[PDB]
């Protein structure tokens, strides 16, 4: 899967590596698939606006081939938010995690 | 930021002031020197530890239920392969259910599994175990502490 | 719902505050949603290419759980070109509109 | 079309413009639309962790309104990995090439 | 770029040449003194109207047919909680259909109604109502300008 | 931080925001346009009866009862000798006292005699004279503030 | 050095301190907003009235016995046209002989028609036009100023 | 980097390090002096064959089987109207079957047509044109190398 | 300059080169892990038995005939609200007699409440409290030190 | 900015972007290897053509009628002295009588003799010669370039 | 790089990670606090260990059969003159001959006097002396450490 | 510094202006084009002969009599291995005898196995050979250079 993380707040080498170590978690026990099958992204300080003002405030954008489980977005959202909390300082009514499907996905050249 | 000091050439406790830990590394199976790299591999460890603990809650949350997953110490065993033994404690609340101490310490093993790197060779070519000990204690009390220097007491 | 404008110009905070009330307008009135409940990003300096030049050009990501009404893309497209080239001096033929709608969508902790 | 390139390492313009002429090759042959209408966005530098490392790594999102050919997919990816490999030095089991399709999508203020 | 003048301590014309705007800030119930925080909220107002506006049509546009949206006036109380009356006036052609008038009445007062934040504390802790005053036209007269000094009698 | 419009080349306000005052420089006597040393000129006169206030008491301190000392204008005489008169009101609580408006009325003269540098030319090499216009206001009512705009209508 | 003030949309009022200069500028016919090209069109007028009175003579001369040239307004027409209408006074001592008020006036009108660029198109592609008040008044009284607050009143 | 000779006003080769290329640029038709306008086109034809290749495969890939696609010579007539013809060649690997050779062929000419850009004037005002020479060769010999001086004969 | 070793997670030695001291920080009553704010506690404490020894005599002075207070170990209570106990040596001559033993007890115990904020919260909103052990070691013996390690072996 | 080529060792071509010149050195005489000082002699003699052609006219002026003086090769004589031979071309325009044609080439040599400084040893202890060739051609033709490659076959 | 951890007030341990070593600083006679100067003086001496290791052989190069100097303690008598005693671990291959280690200890006991300045003031104003234990380990075993923790046992 | 220009893919001109050197870089026996490392080689090979010129004599010497050892062309074979043929000329004085003549050819032939690094791999991993062929020239003439452009028709 492919996990996109949109924050305001900064970002450094301990904050950005915590998460990927929980990302890794998320897919290996509420995912299902491998953990070093996760492709990770960071985007910190982004210009972000919500619920009226500019306050730390992340975005999380989630995308696996194949749909969830029954019962594994509710899951994702809930350690992702928790980390994220942890990890950036920003409150849980300010995270929003999106999960998408991806139509087709390519790697090592192939489908 | 990180504290440590030498109470034995294989005795060494390390104190993370800025992420709240404390752990005790100690080279068990020889007794040799911790080198640096022992100490990047335990504070590697440490680290992995505070990422299981996101997986079962965010602690810093008010009026945390718990559960918390601590490290207490990296044995390592570099004899023959490099290896290492991660012990931990997992602190359920007071008057948890049967079913909730059980999916507490799945969750756990599962992913410390994965923060650990175990039965694998990790960043640092080593092959981490981890061993887990039960704790229950009533988390709102004044004298409850996740890292309790009691809890230290079978490494130092 | 989430709103993400790239655009190959730089953005400052008049820019990014005047689109963000027109966005705000959009998520009340044409999609129907609280105003304060629209997560909205901004990417500034964005090397893009289109129709063979790097002339200012945009391209704005809507996502919104539930999907759409009838009429709704088409009126959003309208006001958030227009206040693309308001804002950005972006021409309209330079400015992409995406709308999509995510499986699920989380917040505080739940979906 | 609109397609994103994600990749950890830095771009130039000379690597931006091999990727955009190999981007309109693929919209024209492949994916059968005018090489004009894409919008190509290029994210360089971007902190990406995969395979438990941040060597060199790619993520390009391909959004196409209508949906692809049978056997179209496989093809751009074909050709989007090898530019990728050519251009950024990016190992070809590091490029993740993704595929989507909006449910509308709004050009010159219409959204037909 | 903002250039703002005290006719009286109470009674402050703000023309603003980058956004092509002009307004009246007047405190009508105390007759206090304008501070930076009013010049601010009616700043910030200005700044609500030209979002309303967009919800309608880009204005640059070239031949644009309207309909606009133009401040006039801001008026503060600031006697018990604080509180705004934004004065707009709504333009529309002159050979405008009475469909086309209440669907140009109806769009503007649910835009403005978003952008100026009616009936709730904005970010300047300021519950804000607004007025809007219908215009009828020639957008293509020579003599015409959105902004016309005439338009600004009722509040200098 | 201090904006200064011309309502005419010898009718000028100056608005102070830093130190929340509002006054009015006129060039009375012979109509002249105001010129840079005359608006120094206020702005130090009114620097003056900031200082004057602080004889009465600190206009800063949460419930203050007054009285206050607030500058409405500095009437230019440039026609012979360089002269100013400085208009200013004294605001008294309406629950005092004949004799405490009188003490207040006096202390408030002697302050701004030397405030204002009456008995001798000022560095701006100017004959400033003064007058003080007694008022009486409910000091707790939300209607009042010390500028109000009211009190300028003599100067406007 | 140059202080801008909105009276209205339409009416301006510019002191230039370092010029010594005071011009109101109005969009007369139209009404519209005065913006930076209106403001930039009129200091430019200003610029041109000072050099021409440098054709008559010095103004800084110690005891200048005058003509004044002194600019008062600048009417923008903006309606069809870029157009503009120079107000300007020609001050003459009281004690001319009829036949140098003659001469003096004379000479303002050709030094303003090359100075203001009189029907043709300066640099901001205005259409400029001139109007010349004559005034006589003892240059040497202490109650007169080339600048005088009652020769703006036909202007404000 | 970019090596250029003149081995005349108007014949120019083009050797690029970095890219791998090598290339004959002529002004044919009119024999003119090739100015900085002409390499520089020259250089964007290059850089477009470059991506052309992309679109058969990665020439960088261990045991590449092609086919090759290189570009020889690029021919500006600018007579009129400004034009280019570019000389490519296309090298499939030895023993090609039919479909293979021609389904190569028309890929080729399909990628070149967009990268080259013969259906409009490109960035440069020019009107492009390609034509393709087919060669096969023995991929993997140690004699064979895609730019070989032999391949350009015709155009030194 | 100052070297913090922990040999436990709530046992911390602190030794300062600069000062000459060393004390032992101890989190006694919960066994929580002495944090950065704990040591700045024992830091700030340590100081204050530097400052209550000048009450009683420059121990720098060439044979400084005593009486010497000297820090032994810091135990905090933060079970409930924030405590400190202070254990202090009082180091006496030999040959003193009784009354010099008392009025040195007493004239430390006067300077170690003020210097250490006894009954009081202080900097780090801690309620401190102390506990002295008298000495008696001839100051003169050369294997007399203030900070004899067998003065510390109660906290060790 | 200038392209300089060594086809052989004494034979040089030299191509100059920004001032639109070709040349061709040649170290004729001796055959030696062309050195720095002969590439500066020559971009000197190339420049002091661009002066000679000054003299007849504008080349950059619109619809530019000629003649044109154009450097083609510079041969270097070093065997003994240090010798120089510029060949250089005229062209006028084919419509040009035999009187017209002589006068442009007396012209042309009075300039050329000066500015390529052949009466003295130049800056480059040079004693320099040149060698003009006339030619006639429609300088409207859409084939016609003042540097077309034909005019340098007898040098290449 | 270097460790320095104080286990009490005499006794520090001390771990170089760049060299290898670990040595243990210890005021054994009068059990004074350690000072900069002796933590100083036990690096100096765990130098001298190092350069003497020298004298018998690179321990660096593979397959090194040794024999190995390992300081293991420096304990610093300052009573009356100041004094050190090091501790030095001299092992031998357990396949070494008799002659082989007596010839061994001669070689390292000659150097060691140099290295660490037996019997006379070093840079310190230390008069230091030595003791030097013999072991004998398989150096090829993989439980064999130079500076294993049992080396420590009388130190610690 | 150094001038290179490609007169087809496999054929290269380098003029080294510091070192007075001229050589023809050929890619023989493939044909292929020459890369960076090609010419990388070239230079190096150019260094060789000019080491070795030093061997037999200082040029720059004023009256050199000679031998002169000039390079003249590198051949690279790059089929399979990595060769280069280095052809280079020995000039003597016509003047000079057989036996000097030969005894100049054998110390030329054994300098130049050393700096050219003959049938062995260099630090290009290429292994190199070189042909000298001897030439005899009156080398005060002024007609004679030892970098006659005549000495390269072989390899141009």
């Amino acid at each position: 899967p492919v996990i996109q993380t949109f924050v305001s707040t900064p970002l450094d080498h301990e904050k950005r590596n915590m998460l990927t170590k929980v990302y890794r978690i998320v897919t290996d026990t509420i995912l299902g698939k491998p953990a070093e099958l996760v492709m990770m992204t960071f985007h910190d300080s982004t210009p972000m606006h919500f619920f009226g003002s500019t306050d730390p405030v992340a975005c999380v954008r989630v995308e696996a081939l194949g749909g969830y489980g029954p019962s594994e977005p509710e899951k994702v959202t809930k350690v992702v938010t928790d980390a994220i909390s942890y990890v950036c300082g920003i409150v849980a009514d300010r995270i929003f995690v999106l999960y998408f499907s991806p139509l087709h996905c390519g790697w090592n050249g192939t489908n | 930021s990180v504290n440590t000091s030498f109470l034995s050439p294989s005795l060494v406790t390390i104190r993370d002031f800025d992420k709240g830990q404390f752990a005790v590394l100690r080279i068990g199976r020889t007794g040799f020197p911790a080198d640096k790299g022992d100490i990047d591999l335990c504070l590697s460890k440490m680290d992995g530890v505070l990422a299981a603990q996101l997986y079962l809650g965010n602690p810093r949350e008010p009026g945390f239920k718990g559960p918390h997953i601590r490290i207490r110490c990296v044995d390592i065993d570099d004899k023959h392969t490099y290896n290492a033994m991660v012990y931990v404690d997992l602190i359920v609340g007071t008057g948890a259910s049967e079913v909730e101490r059980e999916t507490a310490e799945e969750r756990a093993r599962r992913a410390l599994a994965v923060a650990l790197r175990v039965d694998e060779a990790d960043e640092h070519s080593c092959v981490t175990q981890f061993e887990m000990k039960l704790r229950e204690e009533l988390l709102s009390s004044d004298s409850f502490h996740p890292d309790k220097d009691e809890y230290y007491k079978d490494f130092l």
